Parts: C-alpha cells; structure tokens; sequence
C-alpha cells in the first residue's frame, strides 16, 4: 500500500 | 525598445579588414545570441556567425576562416571583424537579436552598407 | 552543413490569389526534445531589413497576419498567403535555426 | 543566486543555514525530528532567496515551527521532477504548525500535496490547490486542526475567500495569464514565467521558468549545443563532462545513465 509505505518511511526514521 | 545598430566604414581597400560595431539597447547581451548576416546587392542573405550570452561563437563553415565575433556585455556592443577583402564581400551587413531557446532572429539593424 | 532549397525562386500574382512557396532542409530540422521543427520565414520588403514571419514552422510571431501560414515537417517545409495584399511585394526567406543558421534563396514576390 | 544540492536537515537546526545562499534547490528538502526546538529559534530565522525546488518538500515532527511564512517566505514553484511517493509537498506530525504560510507558492509542477495529522495546523481551508496543482483529485488533506476561525480583500473561488495566514491573500491572476503570473497590477508575466516576475512581458524578469532557465532567460527548449538537464535548466558538454568525471548524453539530455539497450561511446548513448 502506498499509505503503508508512507507511515513505513516515517517509522523507519525512528 | 529593443535596438541594434551597425556602425560600418563604409569603404575598404582590397585585402584590408572590414570591422564593424553592433551597440544594442532594450535587452542584455548577457541573456541573447547576436548574429551576422550580409546580403549582396540585390541578392540573397548570407548568415556569417553569431555570439551566444555566453560569449561561445559559431561561425559559417564556408567563411569560417575569415572571420571573429567578440562583444563587451558591459558596453552592449558586439564586434565583427573579417579579413582580407575583395570586391565579392561588398554587402549590407546585419547583427540581428537572437533569443535562442524561443524565436530565431527578430530584431535587425538596418544593416551597414561596406563597398571594397 | 544545412543546405535550404527554397521554390520558386521568382514568382507574380495578383491581389487577392493564393500563393504558396517551399523550401526544403538537406537534413530534418525536427528536434526530438520538443517534436517542433527549427525553422522560421522572414519577409524582405525592398529597401528593408528582414522581418519575422513564422518560427517552429508553424508559430506566427506578434503581429503577422493570419493570412500568413507556415507548414510542414521534418526536411519539407511551405508558407502560404491565403489572400495577397499589395503590401505582400518582398523576397521570402526561409531559416534553419537547429544548429547555427542557413537560409534559403529567397522566392520573389512580384505583383501585377 | 546559487543552486544547491537536496538536502535532508535533521536534530538540530545547525545544518540549515547551508540553505542561506539557495535561490534553487536542484533536489529535495527533508527538514524532521527537531525535538529540542522552539518557537523563538525560529523568530528571526528566514531564507529569502529561496524561490524553487525541483523534487518535494517534507516536513516532520519539527518542534516549534508554528508557520513557514518567515522560513520560505519566497518559495513559488515545487517542479515534482522526483516525488515522496508521488507527493510534492509533504505536512506530516507538524505538531506546532498553527499555518502553512507559503504564501508565494504559485505553483507545484508534478506530483500531489499530502498534509496529514498536523493538531494545531489552520489555513488550509482556505488555500484553493485548484490554482496550484493541475489535479488536486490525489490530494490527501486529513486529521488536522481544520472550528479553526480562518480570518482572511483576498479572491474567492469555488464560494470562498483564499489566505494563507490572517496578513496574505492566495494571489490569483486573470485567466488569461495561465501559469505565467502576473504583476500587482494584472498585468502577464511573459509565456515563458511561472508563478510571478517582477515585471511584465519580460522572459528575464521571471521568478521562475515555464521551461527551462539558460543565461538569466527562460526558454521554451534548450536550442544546441545545450542539453537539458534536471528538467529545468540548459547546460552546456563541459558541464555534463565535469560530471560524469565525477553521466551521459542522451536525446539532448544531461542524464545520470544510458537507458536500456544503450551504452556509452566514451558521452553519447549510442544503441
Ligand atoms: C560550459 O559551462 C561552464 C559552467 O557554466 C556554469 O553554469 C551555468 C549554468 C552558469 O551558472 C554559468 O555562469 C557557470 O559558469 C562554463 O564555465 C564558466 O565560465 C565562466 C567564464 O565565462 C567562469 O567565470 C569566471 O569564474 C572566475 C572564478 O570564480 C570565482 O567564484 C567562484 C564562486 O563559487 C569561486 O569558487 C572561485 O574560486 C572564484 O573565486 C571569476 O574570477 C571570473 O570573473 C571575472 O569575469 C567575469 C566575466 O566573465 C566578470 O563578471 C568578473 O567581475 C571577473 O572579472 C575579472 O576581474 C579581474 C579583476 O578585476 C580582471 O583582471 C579580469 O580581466 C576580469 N575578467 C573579465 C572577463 O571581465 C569569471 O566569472 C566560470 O567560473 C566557469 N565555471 C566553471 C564551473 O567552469 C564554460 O565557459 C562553458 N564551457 C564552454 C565549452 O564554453
Ligand atoms: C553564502 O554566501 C556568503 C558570501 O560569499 C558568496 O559565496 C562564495 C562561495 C562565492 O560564490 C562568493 O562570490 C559569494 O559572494 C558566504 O560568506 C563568506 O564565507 C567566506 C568563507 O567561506 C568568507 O571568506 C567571506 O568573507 C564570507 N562573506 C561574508 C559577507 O560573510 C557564505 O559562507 C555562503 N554560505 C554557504 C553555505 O556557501
Ligand atoms: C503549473 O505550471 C505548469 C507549467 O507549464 C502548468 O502546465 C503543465 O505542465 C506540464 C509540464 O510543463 C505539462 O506536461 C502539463 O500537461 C501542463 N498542464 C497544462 C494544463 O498546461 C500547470 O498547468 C500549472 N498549474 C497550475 C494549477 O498552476
Ligand atoms: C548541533 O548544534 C550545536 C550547537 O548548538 C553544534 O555545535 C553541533 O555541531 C551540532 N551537533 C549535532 C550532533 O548536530
Ligand atoms: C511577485 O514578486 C514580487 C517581487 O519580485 C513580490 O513583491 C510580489 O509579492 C510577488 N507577486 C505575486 C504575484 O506573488
């Protein structure tokens, strides 16, 4: 999902 | 507005040079190519070279060994200077605003008659 | 180098004909980044310098007539006087602006 | 001004001043996760120059920042060359953010805004994106503060009043300016501007470019010897030279690699 990988990049910083 | 004017000798001897200056107004040299073109009497036009913002020049690959392009951003002039003369070079010569990545030439001078 | 072949060389017509000219490039003048073509008409009329008439092949500059079109692609190119006016008396050029500049021999207006 | 590199700002505000000199940022800009900020480190922090960006702009869990009406005050044009997921304009967990306040920003080029999960953020209701962006339909506007008591003389749309804060109107121009922008008084920036110029009917006056930028110009197509390159300016063989002896020629374009079923003659794709 693009939502999915959008939350996902912000998760990755963190 | 935007202006070009020749400022020709009129005359030149056999195998002398021809120099002639381009003062520009409206516009900077900075941001437009200027070319050099000449027409004969009563014949067709030929392009001669031209001088990009940049200063880079490109000229005609049949004439290319007679002639230099140079210009003073500063003093919104572009000069041209040929060699050596003949009789066959007697023509009106033009510098003409090039806007580069938009028109092809739109404003000319009103050209500068040289007889040799 | 570009060589631009322009027909006919001399032509007359009367007010009010159709008058058509061509002019044709030695290699295509059409630019892949933009799919327009690098070529432009000017008009001399006696005793003036050029004047712009058409760039891209097809594009009117500011202040030319709609009766002036230009047309054509790649290496094959025409300019088109739907209605000539008597003000229309000049040599016709074309120009080949792709890398540096040619032009054509000119096609003569001449009004009768 | 100068062109400078995507940068990703992150912690600390300290890196941020390499913007200071940036009219065009030739990639994106990531400012996120400044916990220790506050609203005075902003105050007096401003980045005037700033006019474009080619990529997006994000911004996440920055501290602090209440508007970004002083931080880009100039910024008009998002190009979209590359996006974050498809968006141009990224608003994400800016947990202060009382407003946008990008109160220049006449254009986004390519690409969607996504402003989402910003408690506090007002003025979004009355921005019309329609005059930005070709399609808002991909939009994703969601969970933020917006009764918010927007308090806008400013144009209206399809009908409301369109501000960024209470001191700036949305600028609208007439509709025959297109994209190009237009003055104070109504009057067209030339064909080839976007957004804004300072002075009418001028391709040298331009804030922004249409097309592509050469020599201090804006220009329909980058005319040979130039190549295009970033998809917004004309550079000459030297340049995409000095380049590639740390990129390649291709269709009149400055590119980072050959396309498929090319390679290069040692700097022309050839097939
Ligand atoms: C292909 O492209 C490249 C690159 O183009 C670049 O990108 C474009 C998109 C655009 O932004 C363009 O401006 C860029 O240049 C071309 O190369 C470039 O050529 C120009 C010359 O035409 C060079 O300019 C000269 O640079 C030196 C050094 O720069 C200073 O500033 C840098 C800032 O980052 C520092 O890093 C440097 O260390 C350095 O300090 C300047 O000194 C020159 O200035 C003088 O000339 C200009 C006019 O050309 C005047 O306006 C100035 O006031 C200077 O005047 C001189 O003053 C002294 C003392 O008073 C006097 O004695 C001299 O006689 C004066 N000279 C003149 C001529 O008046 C220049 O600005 C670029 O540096 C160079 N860039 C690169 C990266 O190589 C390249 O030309 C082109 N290739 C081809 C095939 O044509
Ligand atoms: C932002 O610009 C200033 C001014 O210099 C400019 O940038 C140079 C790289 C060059 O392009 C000049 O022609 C410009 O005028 C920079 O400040 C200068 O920094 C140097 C040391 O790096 C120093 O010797 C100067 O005296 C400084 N000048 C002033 C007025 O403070 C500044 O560093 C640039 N910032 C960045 C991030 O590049
Ligand atoms: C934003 O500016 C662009 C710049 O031209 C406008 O046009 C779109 O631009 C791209 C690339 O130049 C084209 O491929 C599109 O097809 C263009 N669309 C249209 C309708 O011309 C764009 O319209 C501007 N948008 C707003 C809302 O300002
Ligand atoms: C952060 O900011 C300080 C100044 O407050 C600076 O000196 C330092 O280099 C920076 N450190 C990091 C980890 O970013
Ligand atoms: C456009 O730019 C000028 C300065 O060049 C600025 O003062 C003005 O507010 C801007 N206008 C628009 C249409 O945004």
């Amino acid at each position: 999902s693009l939502d999915e990988s959008f939350y996902d990049w912000f998760e990755r910083q963190l | 507005q935007v202006q070009l004017k020749e400022s020709g000798p009129g005359l030149v001897a056999p195998s002398q040079s021809l120099s002639i200056t381009c003062t520009v107004s409206g516009f900077p040299l900075t941001a437009y190519g200027v070319n050099w073109v000449r027409q004969p009497p009563g014949k067709g036009l030929e392009w001669l070279g031209m001088i990009w913002g940049d200063g880079n020049t490109d000229y005609n690959s049949a004439l290319k060994s007679r002639l230099s392009i140079s210009k003073d951003n500063s003093k919104s002039q572009v000069f041209l200077k040929m060699n050596s003369l003949q009789t066959d070079d007697t023509a009106r010569y033009y510098c003409a605003r090039d806007p580069y990545g938009s028109k092809p030439m739109d404003y000319w001078g009103q050209g500068t008659s040289v007889t040799v | 180098d570009i060589v631009m072949s322009q027909s006919p060389s001399s032509l007359v017509v009367s007010v009010g004909e159709k008058v058509t000219m061509s002019c044709k490039s030695s290699q295509s003048l059409l630019y892949s980044s933009n799919q327009k073509n690098f070529l432009a008409w000017y008009q001399q009329k006696p005793g003036q310098s050029p004047k712009l008439l058409i760039y891209w092949a097809s594009t009117r500059e500011s202040g030319v007539p709609d009766r002036f079109t230009g047309s054509g692609s790649g290496t094959d190119f025409t300019l088109t006087i739907s209605s000539v006016k008597a003000e229309d008396l000049a040599v016709y050029y074309c120009q080949q602006y792709f890398r540096y500049r040619t032009f054509g021999g000119g096609t003569k207006l001449e009004i009768k | 001004g100068e062109v400078c590199p995507g940068m990703d700002i992150r912690n600390n505000l300290t890196r941020l001043h390499e913007l200071e000199n940036c009219s065009v940022i030739e990639g994106h800009l990531q400012i996120l996760l400044m916990f220790k900020t506050r609203p005075e480190d902003f105050r007096d922090l401003s980045f005037p120059k700033l006019i474009m960006i080619t990529d997006y702009l994000l911004l996440f869990r920055v501290y602090g920042l209440e508007s970004l009406k002083d931080l880009f005050p100039n910024l008009t044009v998002i190009r979209g060359s590359r996006l974050f997921f498809n968006y141009a304009l990224v608003i994400f967990e800016m947990v202060h953010l009382k407003e946008l306040g990008l109160y220049n920003l006449m254009n986004i080029t390519r690409g969607s805004v996504r402003i989402e999960k910003n408690n506090e953020l007002c003025y979004l209701a009355t921005i019309d994106w329609s005059r930005i962006l070709d399609s808002v339909e991909d939009n994703h506007i969601v969970l933020n503060k917006d009764e918010c008591g927007d308090i806008c003389n400013c144009p209206a749309t399809v009908f409301v009043e369109r501000c960024w804060t209470h001191s700036h109107c949305q600028k609208v121009c007439p509709t025959i300016c297109k994209s190009h922008g237009c003055t104070a008084e109504g009057l067209c920036c030339h064909s080839e501007c976007l957004g804004n110029c300072s002075q009418p009917d001028d391709p040298t006056k331009c804030v922004a470019c249409r097309n592509f930028y050469l020599d201090g110009r804006c220009v329909e197509t980058c005319p040979p010897p130039y190549y295009h390159f970033q998809d917004w300016r004309c550079v000459n063989f030297s340049f995409c030279q000095d380049l590639h002896h740390k990129y390649v020629i291709h269709n009149n374009k400055c590119i980072p690699e050959c396309p498929s079923g090319y390679t290069m003659n040692s700097l022309l794709c050839t097939p």
